[PDB]
């Protein structure tokens, strides 16, 4: 029954806080910067290393202000939290591609209304 | 049924797997490929001479294709048509060469078809920095260049776009020709414009926008791939030196730990000596490896002069600076990484060949049937 | 409980279950490889 | 998908650790207790960002161990079905394609892949191309996919991908 396509999740996960690829990347980078210092400390694990190199290959933008601006311009809409991560991460070129990838957008908003947002996101990309 | 009651012998059928037999014209091509890839790094089949070896390889391939010959079948029954007992690994070597030549021909045909289709699509689209479908013929012709051919195809795809519906510095071909010749035939963009002017005609307001495109064009250029290829492959004086933890962990058990300061190991030590390659791979697996040619510092300097303008007077100085930046960017993209990957692949191949040769020698030594019969009959 | 700083499993943890002349069959639960279990020499161990 | 939620966990602390660094020791144990693990309820946890507070350690009767119900603000990664993500292809085999969704690895079958993407066993690098050889897909490529199934192998998530929907390849 758990299918993100139809916007259904467990109660505990419903109240979660979405994260973006750049957001998690900078969080992990700062954690690594803090941990590397303060000698006599248990070093990072392969999980941390793999997650770091996995998120580093999809950092659409390095500027925390870029992250802030995109989330601020996005939250003003009526879309659910789940729509804030996938759409902000994939950065599709056209509204048709976005609608095809995410079935939720089908009929939820106008074509130009979504296309302008997609163009804004692409532009915001560094 | 096919294995036992097949028209051709099972040995020939297995040997000519990628290539289901040889055609009369394809015999010449397969023989040429076998001659080319018989012994490039080490000396193998130099016994059979160059032309004599090529003719013998062609004769063996043709016999296998026509009479469905097998390795020993041609080695013995075709002693005249092949090296007359030149070496034990005659039929097997010929079969491997024929398989490789057939595979390369198939790859070249596929690439030529792809280039022709891409050129037709580009003509249909733009005919109703351009996209010219002229490199398809070059890629199809570049049969011997397998890795280089693949790099050229990938660069062409990434440059033309690869989409399938259903003036910044020197030209890429000119820069490649200059690098290959070692003399800068063509300079950078000798125009009064500078990066400040160039960064306004994309919408970024930054001066490296053309640097990115230049780096990509340099990287995905078959000429550059050919130029770099072999440059480090033929000679790489890998310095073996254990690291801080490798000195204790290896305990002189691997190539990177046996010599604390035994550096400057050329390609001869690793390719010719498969033990060195195996030790290097083992050391680099877990703890660390000391594999560095240390010869670029001076190979990367010479290219620096090429492809850049000579004057520096605003237009000239800016063109020179932009060319230098684009060359540095192309290097960081795919000049050191590409060379390192090629060297690593060559070292791995040399180690594998050394291991295979050692195994074959051991098998030959230990398989000779020498029983102790009454009176040593 | 012992630590394996040297040997094939550099910087590895796990409880020991079986001993041998020059081998130790360590065991753990965090690991996933080989059903969460590994084996390494004895002299490359330290009493943690 | 990565998320930032507040979790709770309790740890017993052996009395040998009492002293001026009690809180520091508790934090260290929490770090090396709830990092990298996985659970079927909240999913796979990456790391811990900060700690909300330290509860009142309740010393057990007849035992020196004291438990601290600490609540920590950490991040978690619990992919769900139907979500679309951009992974990197790790390996190409005739049996299937292997990718790496961060702390998780998926796998797609040739049946999921359309018929247009054939095999290239003759070429040294295992890769799939089309008849016109225009589009090329190999390893170390940011290829997208859709999570059509999930699985937890005893705290080891291993989902399954798919390549049927359009617009799944090079961006």
């Amino acid at each position: 029954e758990e299918d993100a396509s139809q916007l259904i999740f467990p109660k505990e996960f419903e109240t979660a806080e979405t994260l973006l690829n750049s957001e998690v990347h900078m969080l992990l980078e700062h954690r690594k910067q803090q941990n590397e210092s303060a000698e006599d400390e248990q070093e990072l694990s392969e999980v941390f290393m793999k997650t770091l190199n996995y998120t580093a290959r999809f950092s659409r933008f390095k500027n925390r202000e870029t992250i802030a601006s995109v989330r601020s311009l996005l939250l003003q809409k009526k879309l659910h939290k789940f729509e804030l991560a996938c759409l902000a991460n994939l950065c599709p070129e056209t509204a048709e591609e976005s609608k095809a990838l995410i079935p939720s957008l089908e009929g939820r908003f106008e074509d130009e209304e979504l296309q302008q947002i997609l163009d804004d996101i692409q532009t915001k990309r560094s | 049924n096919e294995i036992r009651a097949t028209d051709l012998p099972e040995r020939f059928q297995l040997r000519s797997i990628p290539v289901k037999g040889a055609e009369d014209d394809e015999l010449e091509e397969e023989a040429d490929w076998i001659y080319r890839n018989a012994f490039a790094t080490p000396t193998i089949s130099l016994s059979r001479k160059g032309p004599s070896t090529i003719q013998k390889i062609k004769e063996a391939l043709g016999f296998m294709r026509n009479q469905h010959f097998e390795v020993p079948f041609i080695a013995f029954y075709r002693k005249e048509y092949v090296e007359p007992e030149l070496h034990i690994n005659d039929l097997w070597r010929v079969w491997q060469w024929d398989e490789k030549w057939t595979q390369l021909r198939i790859r070249k045909e596929n690439l030529t078809r792809l280039f022709e289709k891409m050129q037709a699509y580009q003509y249909e689209q733009i005919s109703a920095i351009r996209a010219l479908d002229t490199t398809d013929m070059e890629r199809l012709k570049d049969v011997q260049s397998m890795d280089e051919l693949k790099d050229v195809y990938n660069h062409f795809l990434l440059y033309y776009g690869r989409d399938i519906p259903k003036k910044f510095g020197l030209t890429p071909e000119q820069f490649g020709e200059n690098l290959r010749d070692s003399y800068q035939r063509h300079e950078t963009e000798q125009f009064p414009a500078e990066p400040l002017e160039l960064a306004k005609d994309t919408p970024e307001a930054v001066l490296e926008g053309a640097r990115y495109m230049v780096a990509l064009q340099i990287a995905r250029e078959p000429l550059v791939r050919q130029v770099l290829r072999q440059t480090f492959q033929e000679r790489a004086k890998l310095n073996i030196t254990p690291t801080k933890k490798g000195r204790k962990d290896v305990d002189e058990a691997h190539y990177a730990y046996s010599f604390k300061y035994l550096k400057n190991k050329p390609v001869k030590e690793l390719r010719d000596d498969q033990f060195l390659k195996i030790c290097l791979a083992e050391d680099e697996g877990l703890l660390t490896t000391d594999i560095s040619i240390d010869l670029k510092g001076t190979y990367f300097e010479e290219i620096k002069q090429f492809y850049y303008r000579d004057e520096f007077s605003h237009q000239v100085q800016e063109w020179n600076r932009q060319r230098t930046m684009a060359i540095e960017r192309a290097l960081q993209q795919f000049l050191y990484v590409q060379m390192a990957k090629e060297l690593k692949n060559k070292l791995l191949a040399e180690a594998k060949e050394y291991v295979i040769k050692a195994c074959s020698r051991k098998l030959y030594n230990w398989l000779r049937v020498a029983p102790y019969r009454p009176d040593q009959q | 409980i012992v630590k394996v700083i040297d040997g094939p499993h550099s910087g590895r943890e796990g409880e020991i279950r079986h001993l041998f002349r020059s081998f130790a069959f360590l065991h753990c639960k965090k690991l996933v490889e080989n059903g969460g279990m590994f084996v390494c020499k004895t002299r490359h161990l330290v009493l943690a | 998908m990565f998320y930032h939620i507040s979790l709770e966990h309790e740890i017993l602390l052996h009395p040998r650790y009492f002293g001026p660094n009690l809180l520091n020791t508790v934090k260290q144990k929490l770090f090396t207790e709830v990092e990298g693990t996985c659970t079927g309820k909240y999913g796979f946890v990456i790391a811990v960002t900060t700690i909300d507070n330290i509860g009142a350690g309740v010393i057990q009767p007849g035992r020196g161990f004291v438990l601290y119900p600490v609540k920590y603000k950490a991040i978690v990664f619990r992919p769900f079905k139907g979500e679309v993500v951009d992974a990197v292809v790790t390996q190409v085999n005739k049996v299937g394609l292997f990718t790496e969704i961060g702390p998780m690895s998926c796998f797609i079958s040739r049946h999921s892949i359309p018929s247009e993407m054939e095999f290239d066993p003759n070429s040294n690098p295992p890769c799939y191309k089309t008849m016109d050889e225009d589009i090329v897909i190999q390893q170390d490529d940011e290829i997208r996919l859709k999570i059509v199934g999930t699985r937890v192998d005893k705290n080891d998530i291993f989902a399954i991908g798919s390549l049927m929907d359009d617009y799944l390849g090079l961006v």
